[PDB]
């Protein structure tokens, strides 16, 4: 129940990892989704792989 | 942009997927256009040459 602007985090360039599957990075703004789950946490560096 | 039918233009210019071009420098959001593939005799049928 909210529109998400996907350009802010994609153009912030502060992210050390940005891996998107099923959808390309620059077509997030075009698509229309039913729901999206957000999972926030902190993981060690080489573990992010 | 996509290819027209029967188009062959060999280029090595790294394309900028971010909000700022890197001007030919492999950096953030500037990937190398040419991807190589790891052919193996043990590769799966979907990945064998």
């Amino acid at each position: 129940n909210c529109v998400a602007d996907y350009s802010v985090l994609y153009n912030s360039a502060s992210f050390s990892t940005f891996k998107c599957y099923g959808v390309s990075p620059t077509k997030l703004n075009d698509l229309c989704f039913t729901n999206v789950y957000a999972d926030s946490f902190v993981i060690r560096g080489d573990e992010v792989r | 942009s996509n290819l027209k039918p029967f188009e062959r233009d060999i280029s090595t210019e790294i394309y900028q997927a971010g909000s700022t071009p890197c001007n030919g420098v492999e950096g953030f959001n500037c990937y190398f256009p040419l991807q190589s593939y790891g052919f193996q005799p043990t590769n799966g049928v979907g990945y064998q040459p």
